[PDB]
DNA sequence: AGCGCTG
DNA sequence: CATCCAGCGCTCGG
DNA sequence: CGCTGGATG
DNA sequence: ATCCAGCGCTCG
């Protein structure tokens, strides 16, 4: 079973990254991963997030804009409230978590980043569970940033598409049935990748110049 | 009810119903199962420090409210020093089997200040939640631009001819050379074709 | 064997890392590191670059200020000039020969599986001289504080972390002790000993 | 000899001695195992395509050089499409057991303009080599010392006013911290140089 | 912004 | 036939 | 933008 | 028991 951990959880995230590959034996692969802690699934995302990062009101705005990027490319968002490292609450705080529930934004804490591992462990097997998991084991660099470049799409999206497609002229004449199996995506979101790589581009929809 | 809480008889003058006090209005009442209401289908089920010490018996009134139709149960559990040990398991089992939401605080004073919150989002309509409520022009030119060979002055003329992905990825060579040079065009019939 | 990987090698060499853990059985962590791409040892770190980098005149100069930054911080350093995913200079030749004049040794790999397996092999040589990286919260604020002593790597930094129970075991230890438990040989001990026993002159740095 | 290479007879009127005529000259000379001499001290071991197919003939002579005491051996071998799965093997054995320098080529013409560097390298003094040829610590020290918690800009100076090494800093009782920092930052401090 | 490649 | 710039794609570093 | 210590009640 | 001013801290 394997997860997809953005690079830049290394300047915080040393021992749930380590954590997850010892302890709990998951497939644990570090990589650029454009706004994301954690792709658990094809379905799931999970942002990792201090406590003072969700006291900080300076954060919340931020927050909300990360949680609506997550949105467009994903069915399942988990947040997880981790402790700092060796607490009070604020209206703002609190605000931000009763929106997150009214939104079915899931919450999670977690007081070490090895209960943080725990949790994604945890989300792993349920995800497993709904036949979403991420399926991946390299000549096919080009194509990858090729298919990143299709909007709203998360990186797992664009690594199935470069695995599943023998070539880019095969995923560009594939149905939208064929990108909802092979790309791993639902049927609003094969049909919103279908529409982009069928749209009429039109020079004068752009500024002149 | 509007504007108020029916809670459990239980709760008659705790630290959590004075403070309350003047905020939000509170209808007491017995034999009931949950701890508060907050509508007629949320309500609330705090589990107590005392709850959480002495075992799994908190879970029997969870089960009930998840199993419940017409209801939904939010869980608020006091996660202090004492019980911080026994939480991962509870909230494995609350959010992760159930599908119910978990709220810790570290007391009643907190979970007052919580459960106003609740109340005022409940109370809000969903699309001033931000969390519930473009031409492809700019970005088929980026696309177009991952193309080896292809770049800003390139990107358009190509989607000039052949106007959607597609029809750029079934381009033949021909077709391509006669918008880019024979070499950019074989760079890009080789980027679609290679298996 | 353990290998530390700077983090931005993640946007050029996943399967280097990949291959390292899955193939070598090395235990690999993907680290923070400020300016180096595999430190091998506590002597040893590892430059990857690709032909087309080296042969890239613009990226000479800078390739070796590079070089000598890790000079400060490492006795051996090695580059592993690997082929471009799917022709020569002047200044591409003289680079190689400035590099093998300042005794710096070069690899040549054909792809990253290539690269993870000199890298392995680099690793083991350097366990057999006893100079290996050896690590296994709470200790966060004490590694930031010795990665901010000059001239010294993440490596070292980490061994200070772990090995002295306290900052001020760490600032009252001897020579000799720095040597042993930071793993740094006897002049790199000798820096950080002067360092923390450096007299402060606030008249030294300008006023305003 | 100066401004030469001493050449192993072999190479007579090969691609390699035509590409380096005007630039260089070539003493030839036989009974040489080494295929060139840049200096007395360095030879040169050229393995061709041939040398690395047929198995590895071509080590005998590599151990021979290194071997030699007064004598630095630099590898230069023929890395074509056809050899290139046997290179890892032979840059194994050349540079990490042997200990000597290997340079693939793709062909003789290459060889010509590598092995005239190296000679203009030689030739070089080792200063004028960037790799091969003392600060204030106030500015460092501000830093470490902003490092522990409670620290900034403004109190790192005046703590290294009173304790004016790191060493000093980390022996301050919380009483001497007081005086220049106040009773929470000073705990801070205290807290951070003393927990085991 | 400078550098190598293509018509 | 062999070149020479000029426009472009690319990389890099602000 | 919160926290600490200090001047003003 | 209370405003605020200076500082450390985080973030852009
Ligand atoms: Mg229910
Ligand atoms: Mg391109
Ligand atoms: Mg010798
Ligand atoms: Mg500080």
């Amino acid at each position: 079973t394997c997860i997809l951990v953005g690079g830049h959880e290394i300047t915080s995230g040393l021992e749930v990254i380590s954590s997850l590959r010892a302890i709990h034996g998951l497939q644990v692969e570090v990589c650029p991963l454009n706004g994301c802690d954690y792709i658990v699934s094809n379905r799931m995302v999970v942002e990792r997030r201090s406590q003072s990062e969700m006291l900080n009101s300076v954060n919340k705005n931020k927050f909300i804009e990360q949680i609506q990027h997550l949105q467009s490319m994903f069915e399942r968002i988990c947040v997880i409230v981790e402790k700092d490292r060796e607490f009070r609450r604020t209206k703002s705080y609190d605000s931000l978590l009763t929106t997150l529930i009214g939104a079915g934004i899931r919450i999670l804490f977690s007081s070490c980043q090895e209960e943080t591992a725990d949790l994604l462990k945890e989300l792993s097997l349920v995800e497993q569970r709904k036949n979403v998991g991420i399926h991946v084991p390299s000549n096919k660099s080009e194509a990858l940033q090729f298919y990143l470049s299709i909007p709203n799409i998360s990186y797992i999206t664009a690594l199935n598409m470069c695995h599943q497609f023998s070539s880019v002229k095969r995923m560009a004449n594939s149905s939208l049935q064929e990108i909802s199996m092979y790309a791993q995506v639902t049927h609003q979101k094969a049909e919103e990748i279908y529409r982009y790589i069928h749209y009429v581009f039109d020079i004068q929809m752009l500024p002149n110049d | 009810p509007l504007g108020h809480i029916v809670a459990n008889e239980k709760w008659r003058g705790s630290q959590l119903a004075q403070e309350m006090q003047g905020k939000i209005k509170l209808i007491f009442e017995d034999g009931l199962t949950p701890d508060f209401y907050l509508s007629n289908r949320c309500c609330i089920l705090y589990v107590t420090e005392a709850d959480l010490v002495a075992g799994n018996g908190y879970r029997k009134r969870l089960v009930r409210v998840r199993n419940s139709n017409n209801l939904k149960g939010i869980v608020v559990v006091e996660k202090t020093r004492m019980s911080e040990q026994y939480f991962p398991a509870l909230q494995k089992f609350t959010v992760l089997d159930l599908g119910m939401v978990l709220l810790p605080v570290a007391s009643q004073m907190e979970a007052s200040c919580l459960v106003i919150q609740l109340v005022q989002e409940q109370t809000k309509e969903p699309s001033k939640n931000p969390l519930l409520g473009l031409l492809s022009e700019p970005s088929l030119l980026r696309t177009v631009q991952q193309i080896p060979g292809v770049g800003k002055v390139k990107a358009p003329l190509l989607l000039q001819k052949f106007p959607s992905i597609q029809q750029l990825s079934n381009a033949s060579i021909g077709e391509l050379e006669q918008v880019v040079g024979q070499a950019v065009a074989q760079q890009i019939h080789a980027f679609f074709t290679q298996p």
